[PDB]
């Protein structure tokens, strides 16, 4: 069972790349590929993004994937298996990129911002979460102190509605 | 590194003209034809209301745009032309 | 807006991801209110005759591209996700001939009439191209239906297909 | 179905001839007919019918003939219109 | 050339969703072909579904087709034979003559759908044919250039007036005569064929005129619907 | 952001809302301040099955004589009207 199912949505195929590379170690060899990949298309404006188009050909989806996967052995592992059947089964995968890296995070890394009045872009790399979140909230108010403007408390809000309505 | 360079080049090129200097936004490449219906991809600069040429020697409408394809009505038989033209 | 989302719809779901060897057998990914999806049968004749493994057979009436649909012709409450399923190749083969009558048999062949087994010249496929316009004549031998107007005003010959629409 | 409308379309296109005869550009018209819905023969009619009492000479008529799909049909009245304009 | 050929994939209902290769997408209305072990499927395209499958929903019989069988398109829509040629025999919705009379070589087996005459091609005139009845003769003339119905439930037989006023017209009739059976109850459409026959209508041996083309009513509705089609091309021709 | 209220939806409810014009969920419209409530419970509750229910044992009046002697409405009795 996986870390936890991403509700689908072209999400199945992420899903089950995670499944079966986790059969395998394949953890830190399957996210290597992904994100040398990822990279790659960013690094190739057009032909990479207007890649990721519908009206490709099969013939033309094979071959990209094919030209994709041919720098070097930057396509290693399972991922290139999962990128030839995604080529007739679903273009589109670059947000099943980053939900293989959110797999990833959630078998290694996890954490997300907390929120509640803040508007915060912090994050806390670690399996508890009873104690490191202090320390994070802590140091990321103390250093940087970025735009975590939330313009203000809601309980403005709710003050105003609660006078303002009896 | 020559060779990302070439793969790129290779990649853009070996595609007809669709992603070779079109790009698909001022032509257009038709992804299928249901009866007059014309769900294009490409045209990326044609308006709402366009009377669009579909290079089968029929003219159309294009009374619909959408997310990634362009619902292009076609004023003439759906045999006179077909997808991916 | 970048673009539009990874996907719109999908056909399969299950992640082996590698060669087909499921082209005599079937996986039923769906299965479910007596209308079964069956993953598998890659080039099967199309309403073809197919057993599942539990012991329930089934005609195969849906082949949609990613997976096939079997009619499971029986109580479903055998069937179940993953269970086997062989081809039998056949379209619907009944057992069924002069030695027929004088019983039930199930539409299935099985003679369930529990007088004893049914011995018949064979069995047939149950659907095929009916006798056309050649090796036909015009039907002139009568069928008396025994009742008076039956007989009289609208006689349904012997050979015809009339029908008799009511409440 | 037509009672009379099409007739009573004929009647009143042509009675049009009565005030178009003269040269007044004050109550000459130049009255036009769009095709919505009508199998070709129809349309053959009237422009013989029209024909035969002398009206091919300041009428109009957008043709949809029955044969054009739904392109043609949901654009003709609009077309027809500008023309009019 | 090149025979374009693609892989049937889908069977559904009574419709084959046929994809094809690159740039061997059939176009809508155009004959495919798919050769079967009972012998030809026809099988018309449909809307072109984009993703290099094109629809279709078969003339024949969808039982035993196999997925993933080849099919390679015939280069243009579905056809029947053109011409004298065809006088006295039952041209079949997909082509295959069902009395098993023979192929009669024509010059031509045309498309079965194409344009309709221009108003430059469209013309009209007030003409009456003979139709021998009386109650046609003097109620109701026939026309020599307009459509002249017909109504009347099961049981009045209005095929039968229709084979008497072929015969009585083809008994005058410089050009020859042309029928269209769509989806006819087969023992009606035996019968017509012997009636047709020994009228001298259709001369078995000699040259007949009535050409009478049945959809047959027995097969998946795609048959049935373009068997006019194919009825209007031959008189077209 | 979608805060979960960890409850069932509820009613305020009681014998004081008593000429009280109230929302939903209870929202008091009319305004008249807060009304008190006598439990808050979950808008679709199990109804009473067949042994904590009983006949129309006891009668009332529709008040109209509205046919209502005719036909009564009794203890329970789920009554239906129609109309344009």
């Amino acid at each position: 069972p996986p870390p936890v199912r991403l509700f689908g949505v072209e999400g199945t195929y992420a899903t089950a790349l995670y499944q079966a590379a986790a059969k395998n170690s394949s953890i830190d060899a399957a996210f290597q590929s992904l994100q040398k990949v990822e990279s790659t298309v960013k690094k190739n404006p057009k032909l990479g993004h207007l890649l990721l188009n519908p009206a490709l050909s099969l013939k033309d989806r094979n071959s990209v994937i094919d030209a994709i996967v041919e720098t070097h052995k930057n396509l290693d592992g399972y991922v290139v298996n999962l990128l030839k059947v995604l080529s007739e089964n679903n273009r589109l995968g670059c947000f099943e990129k980053i939900a293989s890296d959110f797999g990833v995070l959630n078998d290694a890394h996890n954490g997300l911002l907390k929120g509640t009045v803040t508007s915060a872009e912090p994050l806390d790399p670690k399996s508890f979460k009873r104690i490191e979140k202090a320390l994070s909230a802590s140091k990321l108010v103390g250093q940087g102190k970025s735009l975590k403007l939330e313009n203000v408390v809601k309980p403005e809000i709710k003050g105003g509605l609660i006078v303002e309505l009896g | 590194k020559a060779q990302p360079t070439e793969v790129s080049s290779i990649l853009e090129e070996r595609i007809k003209g669709v992603s070779d200097e079109a790009n698909l936004n001022e032509t257009g490449r038709v992804l299928a034809v249901g009866d007059g219906i014309a769900r294009v991809f490409g045209l990326n600069n044609i308006q709402a209301e366009e009377l669009v040429e579909f290079s089968s020697g029929v003219k159309g409408m294009a009374l619909n745009l959408e997310p990634g394809q362009v619902g292009i009505v076609l004023f003439g038989s759906d045999r006179l032309v077909k997808e991916g033209e | 807006q970048p673009t539009e989302v990874s996907s719109i719809l999908e056909e399969r779901i299950k992640g082996v991801s590698d060669e087909a060897n499921l082209n005599e057998t079937g996986r039923v990914l769906a299965v479910g209110d007596g209308i079964a999806r069956v993953f598998g049968l890659n080039n099967i004749q199309a309403e073809e005759l197919v057993e599942f493994s539990s012991g329930v057979k089934g005609m195969a009436l849906n082949l949609e591209p990613g997976q096939v649909g079997i009619v499971l012709f029986g109580s479903d409450r055998l069937v179940k996700e993953g269970e086997l399923v062989k081809r039998t190749g056949n379209i619907v083969d009944v057992p069924v001939g002069p030695g027929l009558l004088g019983r039930v048999v199930d539409a299935l062949g099985n003679p369930i009439d529990g007088k004893g087994p049914i011995d018949a010249a064979g069995r047939s496929r149950a659907q095929v191209k009916a006798p056309g316009i050649l090796p036909r004549r015009s039907v002139h031998e009568p069928v008396q239906t025994g009742l008076k107007a039956v007989d009289a005003l609208v006689p349904i010959g012997r050979g015809q297909r009339e029908l008799i629409i009511g409440d | 179905r037509q009672t009379g409308k099409t007739a009573v379309a004929l009647d009143t296109i042509l009675n049009q001839k009565r005030w178009n005869n003269g040269s007044d550009e004050s109550k000459k018209l130049y009255c036009v007919y769009v095709a919505v819905g009508q199998k070709r023969s129809t349309v053959a009619q009237l422009v013989q019918t029209l024909e035969q009492h002398d009206a091919m000479k300041y009428s109009i008529i957008v043709a949809a003939t029955a044969s054009e799909a739904a392109p043609l049909q949901y654009l003709a009245p609009f077309t027809a219109a500008s023309i009019g304009e | 050339s090149t025979p374009i050929t693609g892989k049937v994939t889908a069977v559904i209902g009574a419709i084959v969703d046929v994809h094809f290769e690159q740039s061997e997408l059939p176009a809508i209305l155009n004959a495919l072909e798919i050769k079967t072990p009972q012998g030809k499927l026809v099988l018309e395209v449909a809307q072109h579904l984009g993703e290099n499958t094109v629809r279709t929903i078969a003339m024949d019989g969808t039982e035993g087709l196999v997925r993933g069988e080849k099919v390679l398109d015939t280069g243009g829509p579905i056809s029947v034979p053109v011409g004298r040629e065809t006088l006295g025999r039952i041209i079949n919705v997909i082509g295959e003559p069902i009395d098993e009379r023979g192929p009669i070589k024509s010059k031509l087996r045309k498309p079965i759908h194409a344009d309709p005459p221009s108003f430059a091609e469209q013309s009209t005139s007030a003409e009456i044919l003979e139709t021998g009845i009386k109650v046609v003769d003097l109620l109701a003339p026939y026309a020599r250039g307009g459509k002249i119905g017909l109504f009347g439930g099961a049981g009045v037989g209005k095929t039968v007036f229709i084979q008497e006023l072929i015969n009585n017209i083809a008994k005058a009739h410089g050009g020859f005569s042309v029928f269209t059976g769509v989806g006819e109850r087969t023992r009606e459409g035996n019968d017509l064929y012997r009636e047709m026959k020994e009228t001298g209508v259709i001369n078995l041996e000699g040259e007949s005129k009535v050409a009478l083309v049945f959809g047959q009513m027995n097969e998946p509705p795609g048959a049935r619907a373009r068997v006019a089609l194919t009825g209007l091309t031959i008189a077209e021709y």
